[PDB]
């Protein structure tokens, strides 16, 4: 809070950090995305989809 | 230059230019496109009856020499002489398709012929994988019509095929009408003409040959994916022009252009191709050739090739029709000039060859379907009148943005989908 209780202090930092976990998401995403790329998705029958790939 | 043609009774077509021996030969204006999915093959068993073992001993002792060829739009049947036995020659030819139309076909021949081919056959659809592809690539390309059919004939067909139905064939298309008998090597046109007028008669005269059904091409592709083999071979092309057309030959010149390259013969590597520094960087592939099939009703234009660079076709393939795209925007002048020296230098070598059996099969074909053989001094005039401009306007009506046929065998799993090689055969405008 920085404060008695929920006040001036508490909204305008949560601005501030509201702004800044975004980018952090973002970040967070890349590395989602890189360990998705490794091992490519998987598929509906559960099954290996080395034998049949479309770019 | 001579090339002559008479009619008679039938029709014959000589060129007789003094060398060595002296040829003479039935050309048949029906062949594997005159087939039928059921009675594929038919042709190629003729071909090997007609060269059989039986047959062999009976022109070896004569002193003469046995040639078959079975095409799509023909077949023929050879006999290479002396140029003094050039009447040897004829005797056989006439011993073979009049009186021995009932020998040959006996059994024990017949049987021994067709274990043969069933083998020969079963050879090449093992072995033989480039022109395994391109065999694809026809029946593909062609699929559902007449040109799809392999000339060898499929192998399932075949072993269903009986003397009745090589008869049947026989009876239906080596016709009096659907023939030319042709003779080249040295042997004069007043001597064949006579010689043929000699022994008069018919057989089977004033009979015409089943006809059928305009050929006609598909955007399409089939994959022989084979992991176990080491190399991927890939053959690709578009609609072509069929012979006697208008592009017939700024067709062949395009072709020349990109023409082929073998990646280990050092001269190759320094032809002066764009594409060629492309695939050089990464050695994107051991060969390559390009082609302009023509025939009666369509053709193939495109490229025949093999790599060892499996991971990498995607490129092979980007580069090469990245290629195709400037015959239609950025075709340089220099590049259509060499192509017609090329052009002019490798159809010479193949009109003017020292094997007459070679000589017979470009004289029949031709004279079988324009009913004349086009001088070579002839097609020089062609091709020399070819323009840059030319080219672009054929390229513009086959080539850009068209629909491409596609075959392949062995580790073809890096070659991409029909839709993103498809897309290639053209580039983004504003």
């Amino acid at each position: 809070w920085g404060g008695f209780s929920v006040s001036n202090p508490t909204i305008q930092r949560f601005f501030a950090l509201h702004y800044l976990v975004p980018f952090i998401i973002a970040a967070m995403v890349i590395m989602h995305l890189m360990a998705l790329h490794i091992h490519g998705s998987s598929n509906p029958l559960g099954i290996t989809g080395n034998l049949d790939r479309i770019p | 230059a001579e090339v002559t043609q008479l009619s008679n009774g039938i029709v014959v077509a000589t060129e007789h230019n003094p060398a060595h021996t002296a040829s003479v030969g039935v050309v048949f204006g029906s062949g594997a496109a005159n087939e039928n999915p059921y009675n594929n093959g038919v042709s190629n068993l003729w071909k090997n009856i007609f060269l059989s073992k039986e047959n062999s001993a009976v022109a070896a002792k004569e002193g003469l020499a046995l040639s078959s060829n079975i095409s799509r739009d023909f077949q023929s049947y050879i006999v290479s002489s002396l140029p003094g036995s050039t009447d040897k020659s004829l005797d056989f030819l006439n011993q073979s398709f009049i009186q021995q139309k009932a020998n040959l076909l006996s059994s024990s021949n017949f049987e021994a012929t067709k274990k043969s081919v069933l083998k020969q056959v079963q050879d090449f659809e093992d072995n033989d994988h480039p022109n395994r592809v391109l065999e694809h690539l026809h029946s593909t390309a062609f699929q559902n019509t007449p040109l799809s059919l392999p000339t060898r004939g499929t192998l399932e067909s075949l072993e269903n095929l009986v003397v009745a139905d090589l008869e049947s064939f026989a009876n239906n298309h080596f016709l009096n009408s659907n023939a030319v008998v042709v003779g080249t090597g040295n042997i004069k046109h007043e001597d064949l003409v006579n010689s043929i007028e000699s022994k008069n008669l018919s057989l089977q005269t004033g009979t015409k040959p089943v006809l059928k059904k305009k050929a006609a091409f598909l955007g399409s592709e089939v994959r022989l994916r084979d992991d176990t083999l080491p190399k991927a071979w890939i053959s690709l092309a578009v609609e072509g022009e069929p012979v006697n057309s208008p592009n017939y030959f700024v067709a062949k010149l395009a072709a020349q252009i990109f023409g082929s390259y073998n990646a280990f013969e050092p001269a190759s590597r320094l032809q002066g191709i764009k594409l060629l520094d492309n695939i050089q960087e990464y050695q994107l592939c051991d060969n390559f050739n390009h082609f302009s099939l023509s025939y009666k009703d369509s053709g193939l234009w495109g490229f025949s090739t093999a790599t060892r660079n499996v991971t990498m076709i995607d490129d092979l393939i980007h580069f090469t029709l990245k290629q195709w795209n400037r015959l239609t925007i950025s075709v340089t002048d220099t590049e259509v000039e060499r192509a017609k020296s090329l052009l002019k230098l490798q159809l010479g070598q193949l009109y003017e060859s020292g094997n007459p059996v070679n000589d017979a099969n470009l004289l029949g074909a031709e004279v079988l379907i324009k009913g004349s053989k086009l001088s070579l001094g002839e097609a020089f005039k062609k091709i020399d009148a070819i323009t840059v401009k030319d080219v672009k306007a054929w390229a513009g009506k086959r080539l850009w943005d068209q629909d491409i046929a596609i075959a392949g065998t062995g580790q073809i799993e890096g070659l991409l989908d029909y839709m993103r090689i498809r897309s290639d055969m053209s580039m983004m405008r504003w």
